[PDB]
């Protein structure tokens, strides 16, 4: 007697639902996205595989904004991170008219929580095909989470997902070390770079996009603000001159 | 109590010739004794060779040319591209101002 | 408004109903029959405001005849006229109601007997020996109190309504435009041809 | 989603029968009999209780005989519970009505009505039949005493004497062979209860074994009277007829 | 011949085998917790496991604060515990507002158990695969622990432990309440409750504990509150004087 | 979000048998023993406290509840269904009598208002049926004392005296020997505790058993007094005293 | 079991795929475009001697100007016509004019896959597609005489001719051969009966075929028997003939 | 294996794969070939017509959503004609309520974000059906591609359909030529019936074969048929 | 809330539900319509497996759908009710709008349309009856008789039968129904409506029950004693052999 993976809501006997560890292996199967968390602020960072000379370049955005001060990337199946994103940024808009204030980090990342959760709830959905790592400024600090299939979530220093997590995680877990009283906005951005261009070994035989954004206190204001020419080429020509 | 009309005045005319026809208007925009415009169009070519104007309460006015000009362009996608006869054109209006039969457009209409 | 009157004597029951429609001005028809056949044995006469008036007969009268063919069975004369009066009730308490005074003549073919039900708009039902709607009745119920028997045959109740359509002829203010009657009893509803001249 | 899950209660047989409604039928196969018997001057019905014991109240027990009108009664074979929830509104119908034409309704009408309900159970809805066979014994100034049945499939038939729930084909033939259409009610009496101790899976038929009930008209009143026998009643017709 | 162990309905034996699997996804995160009552207060401890330097610990919690007055530990996946606990919150705001006043733990309690045993009827849902733990001084009950699990099943307690190791924790209670006689933690201060409750957590696990290792929630008058990792710290130092 | 369970759950099978009220019958039988006695002047309903662990509070968690001032309740089989199901047994003897009669609705009637919940829970679309047997024991000015049991199916029969759970069938039987129409309410609570030892493995006391009745009007229990006409609740649970009275000469 | 709109690995719609293999089992239609009107024939297919056959209606008026011949489940054709005329008098309603044959055709194919149990996007309440194809000619100030065939599937298709139904392969294969730009109405008329005598189990006669046609003048008429009879009378001469 | 995990939408694989939207892939694979190209200036779709038989009319495959965007379709048309009316009507909205032309962008995020829906939830399919959206708006040219997954990408030229993958390697390797084909639109044309004939393994392509379709700087969408497209032949 | 497709298409493209709403009618009481020149006649067959019916009370398979038209049906006898209904309310509701007597062709058109949408709505099975309508249009002497089936289709008939061993009495109807010359009296058409009826059905008074419709709403039921008659005469004509 099995078949338990056929249906979402269902236990199986050790205790499980099959059906989002499924939703894992589309994560898994994805494009690396990472996120480092410095002394003022957030910054996010991403792969983009460049199948054919076609694409027109720094046009098909991956990362988006919640609100004005929050960010969000995503690792799997990106209509479903666009879906996850709507809903975020209609419970932000919904927050910010009762409460006046714009939602606070933790808040908007229980929405999240509550609402990706509610997908294994229910034989007649599908659960979330994607994890997202996202965050912003509020009114006390810096804040950064990740948020897996199942509805699972915490505070990061550094998250990564996607096809490279595994390098990526081993080079944060060495700048967390390395820069134990918290690193620069402007540093974390260069840093960022170096750490998509190293978790891109694991999908080398493809040319690729760079696409990084942050938001911080002292350097954007404590808005969402994404990175643009000679700041995003001081990014690129660092992470090439740590490669060889 | 809250009026829903208003009245802004102005003046339209429309004359047909043999192979012709011309819709005319004052372009003078009022509220009661204050004039809110000097240069305000109130006729509009629709497409389609139909021109139209509706006169009376400004808002119903430019509502109901808005929602003319739309089932035009819903026609075109509607029917193969086929030229809106203007015929046509005046039963169509006659179902958009009934549908309003019990909060009517306070409007005098020309096509 | 229009004349409404009925009379119930010893084996039939008797309904006369008036003839004009005016609206306005204008006498519109001189030949209106304000009555439905219900059932074989049980007939209708209505009277009130334009349009609720013969919507209201018609509905009823789908009603009965929809009773009359899944039961293979025809609803008493009492039966009838509480559907009736439960469905103007209904229509009292509703957004628009149904402004129909009615008058029910039936003949129980299981108690041998003629029945008249007078109901109102409001769904106020009461069983008479005669009955009218509307001001019809200021003059017709004294006058039938005074020569009115329950014994009568059919022939002196027709005498008896000649007596009151002469009286509302004579001092009511509006030309009604004659009677139409018809008679209900064991045999089913049949017209009074000539009563105009009778 | 759900579809894997669904029985298809209302679906035909590739024979072209009512999976469920055959399977109810099983159900009340295995019910106490009931019996009905139409007189010429009254009705008879007759039930057999199931699986009783010393120490349950007869006195307050009414679990097959149910009265729907003060014309109309019923017995009940099959799921109690599922008889209860039609018994009521039976019940509600009757008086709606009464309301409506100021007359008793007529003993058909209301089995119309109810076979009307069991048959939308059957068509619509995807929810089980009610596992319940009903015999109505009635009373109207129409056809006078009246005897029916209905089944769960919402047919209903008109019958001079009927068996409904365990061993009907061994009861219908014992009461085909006995039953003449000029029967006094005391006679009808006696072939109702000869016909369950014939049919019994029991030792003998006992008192606290039986339900049983008239519809007879008033011996002096001119008027239609229903009897719920009592225990003690029961006790003694049941030694007069020759069974003890 | 097979669906009965898929969704809430019952097996051949009387089974529920859906809210059987759900008490085992209870255990997944391998976390022990405890609640203890003193004389006029009520102490959760529970295990605290950050496994991974990239997460930011102080958002690593499975103790929830649901009113002034109540709190929450939970032993099961933190979505559902989440879940579990924006309910609960939703449902004390909303007693207080309907009734005029703070609901009591066991009023919460049966509340969240009658929900749990709702999706065991109802197919549709799923059961919360979570135990919930709530702790107050109820003014008229007084210090008070209620658990509900994924049964739907709520009792009170003298004092409670759930988790995979809940069984050397339960025991060790059990004899101490033999010896002592009296149903509670004889002490007048809540400071030497939480130090009651940390030392039988060692002894029953064989286990030390850093300030990093435990979590901590109080409740007392009027009040429930979580301590901080210094709080913590500081009651450890006097344990470690104790011995 | 979308329920897409509008079917049945419960159906009949080949043979006849509703699968899952059979079920639900078979765990009443796992059920910790519950029984009920009607005597002349009363009527009594007990059975056992079974403590999940020797750190719960049993006083917390009563099997035997009171549904309206004269009838009460006790049960066999699973707890939250029961906890759940007295919740609305207590709501709709409100909604369904008191709001519309202005008194309690006497004891069949309540009873056959729990057996609808229960036979809609056999029959409405995406639910499982209840797991729960009950014991429903009330009095009313005019049927007097009365004893009723609900199965899952929404059946309800009337008993002078039964038992529901495990030992059921062995203390149906001790019943049948004991019972008699002529049993005053003292004596019927000496049988009541007989019964049940034969049940009970472990440790008979006061706070092992729980144990109330259907007896006369308690007028130190209303809560106040004015109203010659309303006299006192008939219900009423024994305490773990009052229970220990009855063991030291059983 | 499985979902009733879902693909299956070749990339089509169960549902409709199936529903295509019970128009095959229909009876056969045929249309035939011709500059001078639309020619529409049915084998009428009658299962006993004892049925009268005029009843068979698989020829439909669905305005004056538009026509329809049926194919398949013609039960489940009559809510399709129903929803045609109604469009058809509704666009006159709104617009003082004929509706176009493609716009109509166009309307008719929107409910073709507005099939499923409580989706997503709208709302479709119905069970399963259709199973009958239709026939719709006719004729506009636009693009003149026109013939479609709708298909369950939501497509149609604009014909010089076209075959459905059992014989429909046959059919086609002769109806490919026979068509040019400048054939006569007659000559059209000639032809459906010719290829609905060669594909039709029984002989071929003024009762179990149908004949009509739509044309600018007349609008869209339906052959009684006795003219019917007399092209077949003719149709027999000619082929006699060479 | 396939058998379990491909009876509806809502379901994941063990790989993580949905079944139910691959299989609505397909259909776009075994659809007519279309093309789609854009220099600065302006944006060209060429489609492939297909007919039924030679007494049958070929399909429209290009669709006008408003005077500045259209689209061509790959697949099932019902799809397509439910997809351009939705498309038709954000369109339509973003003009009367905002006075503003719908970004080709914004209008490719809409028809994701509809894709996406019929993906996660019960009963409901996937769409069956490949687009080239085509448009010029405030920021010049665009062309973008969708996928019944959710899936959509801006590019400067592609293909979809069956044969399609000898269409996209030409328009790769010219890549550096048609894109500077600026106030020039006949030669834009003539790259893109040059880029669809590469796909050409059947027919030869004919004046009531193909399409074309056209958006741009002073140049609202039009499409050509018939004796129109006559000269690119 | 329930909307599951329970008609769906099969790989050969039947609906498999409406081929057993079928085979429910192929279980029914055998059921025979014949039409003369001024009359149309509805035989039915009643079931001999129980023989204690009080046939007072007992429904009748022949339904007066309005005072004009009638109804008998073969298949499952509670889904036949559902039918009737609809079409008498249909009846009194086309009287009050139309101001007119439904056709006999409406009424099926209506009837038919009915079953055939119970074969394409979720949630629902398809109808288990078939149905013959019969009757004479308002002001209208011409006789009419029509068949409906549970797909929804509808077609009229000089002769038709449905139900049990309904091959064996159109085999009969087909040999012995001629077009050219219809049953010219009430009485020579009423006979061969019974002769049809003894081939599937033995012997039985009881067992065959007819009604005769007329021009102008006269319809009236046989007693027993008239039909048994008939059976009297018929087999009388065999031992002339």
């Amino acid at each position: 007697g099995t078949g338990y993976d056929l249906s979402n809501s269902v236990f199986s006997p050790d205790g499980r639902n099959f059906q989002v560890e499924y939703a894992v292996k589309a994560v898994e199967n994805g494009t690396t996205s990472i996120g480092i968390k410095c002394n003022d602020g957030v910054v996010f960072a991403v792969e983009k595989l460049i199948t054919s000379k076609l694409l027109v370049p720094q046009k098909n955005v991956k990362i988006q904004v919640v609100d004005r001060h929050i960010g969000c990337v995503y690792s799997g199946l990106i209509p479903d991170g666009r879906h996850l994103v709507n809903r975020g940024r209609e419970e932000a808009a919904s927050f910010k008219k009762l409460y006046k204030t714009p939602i606070p980090i933790p808040a908007f990342a229980d929405r999240l929580g509550q609402y990706v959760q509610a997908h294994t709830l229910y034989n007649s959905v599908r659960p979330f095909g994607v994890s997202t790592i996202f965050g912003g400024v509020d009114k006390n600090g810096a804040h950064l989470y990740m948020l897996e299939p199942s509805g699972s979530y915490w505070g990061y220093k550094g998250a990564a997902t996607g096809k490279g997590r595994q390098s990526a995680k081993a080079e944060l877990e060495k700048l967390v070390d390395h820069h134990p009283e918290g690193l620069s906005a402007r540093e974390a951005v260069k840093q960022a770079a170096k750490i998509i261009y190293l978790a891109h070994e694991d999908n080398k035989e493809k040319d690729f996009e760079l696409e990084i954004s942050w938001c911080s206190l002292s350097e954007t204001n404590g808005l969402h603000k994404f990175v643009k020419g000679d700041l995003l080429q001081e990014a690129i020509d660092f992470a090439q001159k740590e490669i060889n | 109590q809250f009026n829903p009309y208003g009245d802004n005045g102005g003046t339209i005319l429309g004359i047909a010739g043999e192979d012709f026809a011309v819709l005319a208007g004052d372009t003078r925009n009022i509220t009661d004794y204050s004039i809110n415009s000097r240069y305000e169009p109130k006729v509009f070519d629709c497409g389609d060779n139909i021109v139209m104007s509706a006169n009376g309460f400004a808002a119903d006015g430019d509502a109901l040319v808005k929602r003319f000009k739309n089932s035009v362009k819903w026609y075109h996608f509607d029917h193969n591209d086929k030229k809106l006869s203007i015929n046509s054109a005046a039963r169509n209006i006659q179902h958009l101002l009934y549908g309003k039969r019990f909060f009517p457009y306070y409007v005098h209409t020309i096509i | 408004m229009d004349i409404i009157l009925g009379i119930r004597v010893q084996d039939s029951v008797i309904l006369a109903s008036s003839k004009a429609v005016t609206r306005g001005i204008s006498v519109l028809k001189d030949s209106d029959d304000k009555t439905r056949q219900l059932s074989p044995h049980t007939l209708m006469s209505f009277a009130g405001e334009a349009g609720d008036t013969v919507q209201f007969a018609e509905y009823i009268q789908a009603n009965i005849q929809l009773y009359s063919i899944r039961e293979d069975y025809e609803l008493s004369p009492q039966a009838v006229s509480s559907f009736v009066r439960q469905e103007l009730a209904k229509s009292i308490r509703s957004r628009r109601p149904y402004q129909v005074n009615v008058l029910i003549g039936g003949y129980d073919k299981k108690k041998n007997k003629p029945e008249l039900y007078q109901i109102d708009y409001l769904g106020t039902k009461v069983e008479l020996p005669y009955g009218a709607h509307g001001y019809s009745g200021f003059y017709t119920f004294s006058l039938l109190d005074h020569h009115y028997r329950p014994d009568m045959t059919t022939e002196e109740g027709l005498d008896l309504l000649k007596l009151c359509v002469q009286e509302l002829e004579k001092r009511m203010p509006m030309d009604f435009k004659g009677v139409i009657v018809k008679i209900v009893d064991k045999d089913g509803i049949r017209q009074v041809d000539d009563f105009q001249a009778q | 989603g759900s579809r894997r899950y669904d029985s298809r209660t209302t679906i035909f047989s590739p024979e072209g029968r009512l999976y469920q409604v055959e399977y109810a039928l099983e159900s009340i196969s295995h019910a106490g009999t009931a019996i009905g018997i139409m007189a010429s001057d009254g009705i008879v019905l007759a039930a057999e209780r199931k699986v009783t014991s010393t120490l349950l109240e007869q006195d307050t027990s009414t679990e097959k005989l149910y009265k729907l009108n003060d014309k109309i009664a019923v017995a009940v074979a099959g799921l109690t519970a599922d008889a209860e929830i039609l018994i009521n509104t039976a019940r509600i119908h009757a008086q709606n009505y009464l309301k409506t034409y100021n007359e008793d309704i007529p003993v058909e009408i209301l089995v119309r009505r109810l076979s009307d309900i069991k048959q939308g159970y059957t068509q619509h809805g995807g929810l089980r039949p009610f596992g319940v066979s009903f015999i109505y014994a009635g009373y109207d100034d129409r056809y006078g005493y009246q005897l029916y049945t209905s089944n769960p499939s919402g047919n209903y038939t008109g019958w001079k004497a009927i068996s409904v729930g365990a061993n009907t084909s061994a009861a219908q033939t014992l009461l085909q062979m006995d039953y003449k259409d000029d029967m006094k009610v005391d006679d009808a009496i006696e072939l109702a209860l000869k016909t369950l101790s014939k049919t019994t899976d029991s030792s003998a038929l006992t008192y606290d074994r039986l339900e049983f009930a008239t519809i007879r008209k008033g011996a002096n009143d001119g008027e239609v009277y229903q009897k719920i026998f009592k225990p003690q009643e029961i006790k003694d017709i049941l030694v007069k007829t020759g069974i003890t | 011949a097979g669906y009965d162990r898929h969704i809430t309905i019952f097996s051949p034996e009387g089974r529920l085998y859906q809210v059987e699997y759900a008490f085992k996804a209870t255990n997944q995160t391998n976390i022990n917790s405890l609640a203890v009552r003193g004389k006029d207060c009520t102490v959760v401890i529970s295990q605290k496991k950050v496994p991974d330097k990239l997460l930011d610990p102080t958002t690593v919690s499975y103790i929830f604060c649901i009113s002034r007055t109540i709190g929450m530990v939970v032993n099961g996946p933190i979505p559902d515990a989440r879940n579990a606990a924006l309910r609960a919150k939703a449902e004390a705001a909303e007693f207080r507002y309907k009734y005029g006043y703070d609901m009591p733990c066991d009023v919460l309690a049966k509340r969240m158990a009658n929900l749990s045993q709702i999706y065991t009827q109802r197919a549709y849902m799923r059961p919360l695969g979570v135990i919930l733990t709530f702790v107050s001084v109820d003014e008229e009950l007084g210090p008070s622990i209620y658990k509900t699990d994924p049964a739907g099943y709520y009792v009170g307690y003298k004092a409670t432990a759930t988790g995979p190791k809940q069984q050397e924790i339960t025991t060790n209670l059990e004899n101490h309440f033999k010896k002592s006689k009296i149903d509670h933690i004889n002490e007048e201060s809540w400071e030497k409750v939480v130090e009651f409750a940390i030392t039988h957590m060692i002894d029953a696990l064989g286990t030390e504990f850093s300030k990093n290792d435990l979590e901590v929630g109080v409740a007392t008058k009027d009040k429930f509150f979580t301590l901080s990792a210094e709080n913590i710290e500081e009651r450890l130092v006097a344990i470690a004087e104790q011995d | 979000m979308t329920d897409r369970y509008s079917f049945s759950l419960t159906t009949f099978s080949p043979s006849g048998k509703l699968g899952q009220i059979d079920y639900a019958l078979t765990a009443v039988k796992q059920g910790v023993t519950s029984l009920g006695i009607k005597a002349t002047n009363g009527v009594v309903i007990a059975t056992e406290k079974k403590s999940s662990s020797p750190l719960a509070m049993s006083e917390t968690l009563s099997k035997v509840s009171l549904l309206t001032p004269d009838i009460g309740a006790v049960y066999s089989g699973m707890g939250p269904d029961y906890r759940v199901l007295v919740d609305k047994s207590r709501k709709v003897a409100h909604t369904s009598y008191k709001r519309i009669y202005g008194e309690y609705p006497p004891t069949k009637l309540l009873v056959s208002e729990v057996a609808k919940i229960m036979q809609e829970a056999t029959q409405s679309g995406g639910v499982r049926p209840f797991g729960v047997s009950l014991l429903i024991a009330g009095h009313d000015e005019f049927n007097g004392f009365s004893l009723y049991q609900v199965d899952p199916s929404g059946s309800y029969f009337p008993w002078k005296a039964t038992a529901i759970g495990k030992g059921s069938v062995a203390a149906k039987t001790f019943l049948e020997k004991r019972w008699n129409d002529e049993l005053e309410l003292e004596d019927a609570i000496h049988i009541a505790l007989l019964t049940l030892k034969e049940s009970v493995e472990g440790e008979f006391n006061g706070d092992t058993i729980e144990l109330a009745i259907i007896g006369d009007e308690n007028p130190d229990l209303l809560g106040y007094t004015g109203i010659p006409t309303d006299k006192g609740p008939r219900f009423r649970k024994l305490t773990s005293q009052e229970i220990n009275d009855r063991l030291e000469a059983l | 079991d499985r979902g009733v709109s879902t693909f299956s690995p070749e990339g089509r719609l169960f549902q409709v795929e199936y529903s295509l293999e019970a128009i095959k089992l229909g009876s056969t239609a045929i249309g035939i475009a011709t500059k001078e009107g639309v020619v529409l024939g049915v084998e009428k297919r009658a299962t006993s001697p004892l049925l009268e056959s005029d009843s068979i209606e698989k020829i439909v008026e669905i305005d004056r100007h538009i026509g329809c011949a049926m194919s398949g489940l013609t039960a489940d054709a009559r809510s399709m016509i129903e929803h045609a005329r109604t469009a058809a008098v509704t666009h006159n309603l709104y617009y003082d004019e004929d509706i176009n044959v493609e716009s109509l055709t166009q309307s008719v194919c929107d409910l073709a896959l507005r099939f499923g149990e409580g989706a997503s996007g709208e709302e479709r309440l119905m069970s399963r597609p259709f199973g009958v194809a239709l026939l719709i000619a006719g004729h506009d100030a636009d693009d003149g005489y026109q013939l479609f065939h709708a298909e369950p599937s939501g497509t149609f298709y604009r014909y010089n001719a076209k075959a459905i139904g059992s014989g429909s392969e046959g059919a086609q294969a002769e109806l490919l051969n026979e068509w040019h730009s400048s054939l006569t109405l007659k000559e059209a008329e000639l032809l459906v009966l010719k290829i609905l005598k060669q594909v039709m189990e029984e002989k071929l006669d003024e009762n179990n075929a149908q004949l009509s046609c739509i044309t600018k003048q007349d609008g869209f008429k339906i052959y009684d028997n006795e003219k019917t009879a007399e092209l077949i009378k003719e149709l027999k001469e000619k082929e006699a003939a060479e | 294996f396939r058998n379990n995990y491909d009876g509806d939408t809502v379901t994941f694989s063990p790989t993580g794969r949905l079944f139910q939207v691959e299989y609505a892939l397909e259909a776009i694979k075994q659809g007519s070939v279309t093309v789609g190209l854009r220099s600065n200036t302006h944006a060209v779709l060429v489609a492939l017509k297909r007919n039924a038989d030679e007494l049958s009319s070929y399909q429209k495959k290009i669709i006008k959503c408003d005077e500045h965007m259209g689209l061509s379709l790959a697949g099932l048309a019902p799809d397509a004609r439910v997809l351009s009316n939705y498309l038709r009507q954000q369109c339509n909205y973003s003009s009367l309520v905002f006075n503003r032309k719908l970004a080709v962008e914004r209008a490719g995020h809409l028809l994701c974000d509809k894709a996406q829906k019929n993906t996660q939830s019960y009963g409901g399919r996937p769409y069956g059906v490949g687009l080239l959206i085509i448009g010029y708006d405030k920021s010049g040219a665009h062309l973008l591609e969708f996928q019944p997954s959710g899936n959509v990408t801006e590019l400067y030229g592609t293909a979809i359909g069956a044969r399609s993958q000898g269409a996209k390697t030409y328009l790769e390797r010219t890549l550096d030529t048609f894109i500077k084909i600026d106030g020039n639109p006949d030669e834009l044309i003539k790259a893109g019936v040059e880029a669809i004939s590469q796909s050409l393994r059947d027919e030869s392509l004919t004046v009531d074969n193909l399409s074309i379709a056209i958006v741009g700087k002073d140049t609202p969408f039009t499409i050509y048929d018939g004796e129109a497209v006559a000269k690119y032949i | 809330g329930y909307d599951r497709a329970l008609s769906i298409f099969s790989p050969d493209g039947h609906i498999f539900q409406v081929e057993y709403a079928l085979e429910a009618v192929k279980r029914g009481t055998c059921a025979v319509g014949v039409k003369g020149k001024n009359c149309v006649v509805l035989g039915c067959e009643r079931r001999s497996t129980l023989k204690l019916q009080d046939t007072r009370i007992t429904p009748s398979k022949v339904s007066k759908i309005d005072s004009h038209v009638v109804l008998s049906f073969s298949g499952l006898n509670a889904d036949s009710r559902i039918l009737i209904e609809k079409a008498r309310v249909e009846a009194q509701s086309h009287r009050l709008t139309l101001e007119d007597p439904v056709t006999v062709e409406y009424l099926t058109r209506y009837v038919a349309g009915v079953q055939q949408r119970y074969t394409q709505s979720g949630g629902v099975r398809p109808f288990g009856v078939s149905t013959l309508i019969a009757g004479f249009d308002p002001r209208d002497d011409e006789p009419k008789l029509y068949q409906t089936e549970p797909s929804g289709i509808y077609s009229s008939w000089s002769a038709q039968t449905i139900g049990r061993n309904s091959k064996t009495v159109r085999e009969f109807l087909e040999k012995n129904y001629d077009r050219k010359e219809p049953p010219a009296t009430v009485e020579e058409c009423v006979k061969l409506t019974v002769r049809s009826l003894l081939e599937v059905v033995q012997t039985g008074a009881k067992n065959i029950e007819i009604t005769v419709v007329k021009p102008d709403s006269d319809i009236v039921a046989l007693s027993s004693e008239e039909i048994n008659q008939y059976v009297t005469q018929i087999e009388q004509e065999k031992q002339e052999q």
